[PDB]
């Protein structure tokens, strides 16, 4: 069980991690989060009480380094640090976890909610979407554009997603275009899966952390990779058996979490009802289906 | 984005652009079979490709073999189409094509952009207008080549014969609409109108009767009178 101090907290913020969120006063003694289970990647995310605009936050692995939050009263934010002296560490956390001025991250034994939502998201899969090298950690917020919808400004400050493209060479066979356009199987398992992604896992990873971005950050461009994902697998006849199961299970987890009040802007109507009633896997998402109808009927 | 009334003098600039019209390229006659189901037989049909500056038609006949052995034939008919407009952008000079392509129906959009990813500058556009070009095979020449051809195969027409010689491609293609529209609303008056005379002929060259400016005027106002009655008839005012 890991730990992240926190130096002060000088200006009254909601702190989110993953799924959990709590609001810190401006100048409480509050000194961070305890008990973060090992083995999974974390996010740890903001939202001022001054500004609700700019939620911002940091992707981490706890096996990856020690981090620690300090407040930036030159540029406004809770900013992520490693401390790169083990035993320097291990004092400072000690000392405050003495004065009980941490929170514990609050898992639930029975609940597999994390584990499901990340199952195959990886660190060093994420730094590759988020570029920052100097560091192990990568900062998300708001306002972040997507390679894709740079080129439809910034890029050290982009998310790297794969381009993903219906309409589009790489997406379309000379030859073939009709049944490329229809059918989306040469695209899924020859472009991406055996050629960019290499696997599933990799291609479930990057579904996954685009949806995180959508739902904690409302990442206006990662909650379009998340339905092109969907939608290049939902429009392919041909899909490994393994990787439909799967996504039904991914996507099950995604809509179980979603608050119930952000449904109306991060579900895009058009993607679901194709994927759920009109496309080749359309009685391949049981779960899914059933979750959405239970939960959405009106976006259906 | 789409080709409507505020930029409808667009289509005689100088910029090269083609209609490509879809109504004619899968047609069938509804039967019933002996055991009292229904069955159809496909008949040959037609991509109507127009340039509205010249008049050049670009009429690529689609022989019933096409079809053979294919399911879901409205939806190959507009890939088929896509795939014959991209063949003949390939086949054209580099000076010579299009540098917009207006499709008559917006079902056609996504399959001819598909088959012209290798021309990014050329625009894929809709209209709002709704043009009368399915009328093309009430034409006798184009129903002719089309009914007899024993194979796929492109022929090459001007529809405004040789107007443009006394009138504008505005003014030419006015009068086609007319025509088009009057032979769609009601086929025998138009055609009716158009031959009536027998001092005036079709040009084996042609389409359309040798018409004089001023018989141009009165044939016109004939066209003008069939549509506006048989508008009063349909909507009872």
């Amino acid at each position: 069980m890991n730990t992240v101090p926190f130096t002060s907290a000088p200006i009254e913020v909601t702190i989110g991690i993953d799924q959990y969120s709590f609001n810190v006063k401006e100048n409480q003694p509050f000194h961070g989060i305890k008990d973060i289970p090992i083995g999974h990647v974390h996010v740890i995310h903001f939202q001022h009480a001054d500004n609700s605009s700019m939620r911002y936050g940091y992707w981490f692995d706890c096996r990856m380094g020690n981090f620690y939050i300090q407040y930036d009263p030159k540029d406004g934010l809770y900013k992520m640090m490693e401390e790169r002296d083990g035993a320097k560490f291990e004092n400072i956390v000690h000392n405050f976890k003495e004065r009980q001025m941490m929170v514990s991250y609050p898992k639930i034994d029975e609940d597999d909610t994390w584990y499901n939502l990340t199952e195959f998201v990886q660190m060093d899969k994420i730094r590759k979407i988020v570029r920052k090298d100097e560091n192990q950690f990568s900062y998300v917020d708001s306002s972040m554009t997507t390679v894709q919808e740079n080129e439809l400004s910034d890029p050290a400050h982009s998310l790297n997603y794969t381009v993903i493209n219906f309409k589009s060479r790489e997406a379309i066979r000379p030859g073939h275009e009709m049944e490329d356009f229809l059918d989306k199987s040469y695209y899924l398992n020859t472009v991406m899966l055996q050629g960019i992604f290499k696997n599933s896992s990799n291609y479930f990873g990057e579904l996954q952390f685009a949806f995180l971005n959508a739902m904690f950050f409302g990442n206006y461009g990662s909650s379009l990779q998340w339905h092109a994902m969907i939608e290049l697998i939902c429009s392919s006849a041909t899909v490994p058996k393994h990787m439909l199961d799967k996504l039904d299970e991914i996507l099950y987890y995604q809509i179980k979490t979603l608050p119930e009040q952000y449904s109306d802007i991060l579900l895009n109507e058009r993607v679901w009802n194709i994927c759920l009633y009109s496309s080749f896997q359309k009685n391949s998402l049981h779960n899914t289906e059933k979750i959405m109808e239970n939960k959405y009927p009106e976006l259906l | 984005g789409a080709m409507n009334s505020s930029n409808y003098a667009e289509l005689f600039n100088n910029d090269i652009k083609l209609f490509v019209d879809d109504t004619n390229v899968y047609r069938v006659t509804v039967h019933k079979t002996f055991e009292g189901n229904v069955a159809t037989k496909a008949i040959n049909g037609c991509i109507f490709t127009l340039n509205p500056k010249t008049g050049h038609l670009f009429l690529k006949i689609i022989h019933t073999s096409v079809w053979a052995g294919q399911k879901r034939l409205s939806q190959l008919a507009k890939w088929k189409t896509a795939e014959e407009v991209s063949a003949l952008v390939r086949s054209l000079p580099k000076e010579e094509q299009p540098k917009q392509i207006i499709v008559t129906r917006k079902a056609m959009l996504d399959p001819l952009e598909v088959h012209m990813l290798d021309f990014p500058n050329i625009a894929i556009r809709p209209t709002e207008l709704r043009l009368p070009f399915s009328a093309a095979m009430s034409i006798d020449k184009l129903s002719d080549v089309v009914m007899k051809a024993t194979e796929p195969q492109m022929v090459l027409f001007n529809i405004y014969d040789d107007w443009l010689d006394r009138i504008s491609s505005y003014t030419a293609f006015s009068r086609l609409t007319l025509l088009l529209r009057a032979l769609k609303t009601n086929e025998e008056s138009a055609k009716m109108i158009l031959l009536s005379d027998p001092t005036i002929t079709i040009k084996s060259y042609h389409l359309w009767p040798s018409f004089t400016d001023e018989q141009w005027i009165t044939i016109e106002s004939q066209m003008r009178d069939l549509i506006l009655t048989e508008y009063g008839r349909k909507y009872n005012v």
